[PDB]
């Protein structure tokens, strides 16, 4: 699988405002027609902080047609400079 | 695997709100839904619960975890928009859909950081985004309804960017019956609503910190209702709003300070009058405001938060009979604040704090605070608890309807929440309990304001998002028990219980959203015969369906519809709501 366009996470308006940062492990699947597909969070530094914009972001994440993987796994990390 | 990196946008500030609950809608949301007026956008959101005297262009009223009409602050990028009638209550019938770019939407204690008046929330309306490019779209719908709108935000020099936008909408309605409120006759009419905007923005980067924008905007709205007839008098039946608005400012934004210094200054012209005898006659009536806002903010950054502090000036004057004010007035208001942010192990603690000098009423404080804890990971209790304060508009005072002796409403309240992550639902679930003294109310029987006593209400509110697969789920549930505690009698037009839900989901390129709507119970008063009885409405639940097909990279076909099973209700007694109704539209994006 290779990605085409990986939309980006919005940087959550509490995490930015305590200056907090972290990181979300996703894990989740490649149709045929490069949609993403089975989305599973992993792991996610601190919970319950960029879970849900992950999430929302990754509908729009378009792959490659068409070449099909399972658990593809990404590191999303949240940083502020 | 690979890493993604998200960096924070430094040109973001955020509210010091993070403790309190809050709701962003995005253009993405609104463009998804297909909402043709920005109450349709109110209404999905917690504690909000909305009425409406009709359907498109006619006055709707928000009613905020049970508090009254007025009781809502209505922002318009951090300034409040032009207010000027008796009621003191902002009809966001009136504002262009056009024009919204995001709703910042904030409930309970914590609200009155953004002006001591908002007792029961604020909504602030953002006109402004950062999306490059231009969009032409178009739109048909039921009752004649038609939308052309053309938006362009372009690079006009390496560090100057030109925001431009104009929007034309147009309905021919529905007949709105208005029933009780017709006097002798009933009007037939179908009562539509005409809407034209234009907006221009100018935005110039100095340094990479130091920026400056120049912005106006203006709508011309016309709305055709239904009102008392006499044979032999004039029957003022349509009202002609204009509007236009003028903002400039400098901002200095670094790393750990940022600072704002904005000029606001909105003119208003509400005329209601009588086609046949004309809009100048004097049987027409107008309520025209200038107001004129400087703020000074800053923001720094200490620690895990941080503290801001600012200052406003705002001055409202208005012309003679707005308000029924013979002569008009003239108000002043000078404010300072200030508000902290800090994370400390597992707690985290907000507070603010405001005083406002105003020309009429003297000088009032107001305060609030949250302490919050995670007591397990991924779980928190947060307690909150503020004051707000609302002074009579001078209309209420010294108009034909005033009471000179009006005292201000004043509000104690109080919130416990929890909130959490289980097994991929983010929840939330609070109560809260807002006290707010000498209730002010107008007398049917006298034709005056008065000060009614204390109004109680308590409160449920209740949130989860989800996906199970292809599908997200966004729910709310709110209970409100709003009452006047002198008699126990229920405050009207407010629902007992609101259910909120929508499925989104995409299936072949297809983008669906189901958007489910339960309306509990309501009481409301029959004005057809003296003296007034108190009506009360069941609930009832509403269906809306709406689908997006991207045709091509730069095309996408949008259709709506809203009442889908055509079910009959009202939200305001004797007033009738559009039934099914259908939309067709397109954006083409470059
Ligand atoms: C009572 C009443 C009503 N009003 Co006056 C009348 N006649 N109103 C008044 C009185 C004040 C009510 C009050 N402050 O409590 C009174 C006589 C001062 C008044 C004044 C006006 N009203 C006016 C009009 C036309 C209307 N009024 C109605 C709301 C017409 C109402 C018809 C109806 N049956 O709903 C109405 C009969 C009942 C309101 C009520 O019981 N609310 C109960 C409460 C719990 O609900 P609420 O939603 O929070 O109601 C709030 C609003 O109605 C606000 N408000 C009242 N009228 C208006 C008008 C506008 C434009 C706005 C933005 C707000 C208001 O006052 C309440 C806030 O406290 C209206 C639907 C009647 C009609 N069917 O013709 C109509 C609006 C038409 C439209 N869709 O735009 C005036 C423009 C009349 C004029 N030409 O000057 C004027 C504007 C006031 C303003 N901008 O603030
Ligand atoms: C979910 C599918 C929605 C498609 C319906 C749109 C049809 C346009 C209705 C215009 C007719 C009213 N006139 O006026
Ligand atoms: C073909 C798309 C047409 C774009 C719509 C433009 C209509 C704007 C009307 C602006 C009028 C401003 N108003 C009188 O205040
Ligand atoms: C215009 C006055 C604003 C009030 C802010 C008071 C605290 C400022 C103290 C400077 C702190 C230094 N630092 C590292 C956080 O920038
Ligand atoms: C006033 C007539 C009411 C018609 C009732 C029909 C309800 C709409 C059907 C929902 C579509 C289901 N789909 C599958
Ligand atoms: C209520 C606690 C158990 C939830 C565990 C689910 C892990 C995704
Ligand atoms: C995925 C096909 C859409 C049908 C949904 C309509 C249900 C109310
Ligand atoms: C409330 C006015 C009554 C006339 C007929 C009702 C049809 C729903
Ligand atoms: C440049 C227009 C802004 C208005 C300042 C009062
Ligand atoms: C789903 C809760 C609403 C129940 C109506 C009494
Ligand atoms: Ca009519
Ligand atoms: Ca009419």
């Amino acid at each position: 699988p290779r990605a085409l366009s990986r939309n980006q996470p919005q940087y959550p308006a509490r995490a930015q405002a305590l200056r907090i940062e972290g990181q979300v492990k996703v894990k989740f699947d490649v149709t045929p027609d490069g949609r993403v597909d089975n989305v599973q969070i992993l792991s996610a530094k601190p919970a319950n902080m960029f879970e849900r914009e992950v999430k929302n972001a990754m509908r729009r994440w378009r792959y490659e047609p068409g070449k099909p993987g399972s658990g593809i796994v990404v590191n999303i990390l949240f940083k502020i400079n | 695997p690979d890493t993604l990196v998200v960096t924070a946008n430094r040109f973001e500030q955020p509210r010091s709100t993070v403790l309190a609950p809050t709701t962003v809608v995005t253009r993405q949301d609104i463009d998804r839904w297909q909402s043709t007026s920005v109450n349709d956008v109110l209404r999905r959101l917690p504690g909000v619960d909305i009425t409406q005297n009709g359907g498109s262009g006619q006055l709707s009223s928000i009613f905020i975890r049970g508090t009254n009409a007025s009781h809502v602050l209505v922002l318009i990028d951090g300034v409040r928009l032009n207010l000027a009638g008796v009621s003191g209550s902002a009809d966001l019938s009136q504002f262009p859909i056009a024009l919204v770019q995001r709703v910042e939407y904030i409930r309970g204690p914590r609200s009155a950081v953004y002006g001591s008046d908002a007792i029961g929330g604020v909504v602030n309306i953002i006109t402004t985004r950062d999306e490059p490019g231009t969009e032409i779209s178009a739109g048909w719908g039921s009752n004649s309804y038609q939308n052309y709108d053309v938006s362009t935000q372009q690079q006009l020099g390496d560090k100057t960017r030109v925001t431009l936008l104009g929007d034309y909408a147009h309905t021919h309605g529905y007949d709105v019956v208005a029933y009780g409120n017709t006097g002798t006759q009933a009007q037939t009419d179908n009562d539509g609503f005409l809407s034209k905007t234009l907006y221009g923005a100018l935005e110039h980067n100095f340094t990479d910190a130091w920026s400056g924008f120049v912005r106006g905007y203006g709508y011309d709205n016309r709305t055709n209702y239904d009102a008392y007839y006499s044979p032999g008098s004039p029957l003022l039946d349509t009202r002609k709003l204009y509007s236009q608005s003028w903002d400039a400012g400098l901002r200095y934004n670094g790393e750990l300070i940022k600072s704002q210094l904005i000029t606001s200054y909105s003119h208003s012209k509400d005329y209601n009058y009588d086609p046949h005898y004309g809009r100048y006659d004097s049987s027409a009536t107008l309520d025209e405001m200038k107001q004129y806002t400087v703020q000074w903010a800053n923001n720094v950054i200490v620690g895990h938060g941080s503290i801001g502090a600012g200052v406003d000036w705002q001055k409202q004057t208005t012309t003679p009979g707005t308000g029924y004010v013979e002569d008009g007035y003239d108000q002043r208001n000078t404010g300072i604040y200030l508000t902290g942010l800090q994370q400390v192990g597992d707690f985290t603690f907000e507070g603010a704090a405001r005083s406002d000098d105003n020309s009429q009423f003297g000088r009032h404080g107001t305060w609030q605070t949250s302490a919050g804890w995670e007591f397990i990971e991924g779980y928190r209790f947060i307690a909150s608890y503020g004051t707000s304060y609302k002074a009579p508009n001078l209309g209420q005072l010294y108009g034909f309807y005033g009471n000179p002796n009006l005292d201000p409403e004043k509000s104690k309240q109080w919130e416990g929440a929890f909130e959490g992550l289980t097994a991929g639902v983010n929840w939330r679930i609070s109560g809260y309990r807002n006290d707010v003294s000498d209730l002010i109310d107008y007398d049917d029987h006298t034709l005056k304001y008065y000060n009614e006593g204390k109004a109680r209400i308590k409160g449920v509110e209740a949130t989860a998002n989800f996906d199970t697969g292809p599908l997200t789920h966004t729910v709310s549930y709110d209970y409100v028990d709003a009452r006047n505690a002198i008699t126990d009698t229920p405050l009207l037009r407010r629902a007992k219980q609101q259910v909120k839900y929508q499925l989104d989901w995409q299936l072949y390129d297809f983008d669906w959203g189901i958007t489910y709507q339960y309306l509990g119970t309501r009481y409301d008063k029959d004005y057809s015969s003296y003296p007034y009885q108190t009506v009360k409405m069941g609930g009832v639940s509403l269906w809306d369906l709406a689908v997006a097909y991207p045709v091509t990279s730069h095309l996408t076909v949008r259709g709506k519809i809203a009442n889908l099973f055509d079910k009959d209700y009202e939200t305001v007694y004797g007033y009738q709501t559009a039934g099914r109704e259908y939309t067709l539209s397109g954006s083409y994006t470059f």
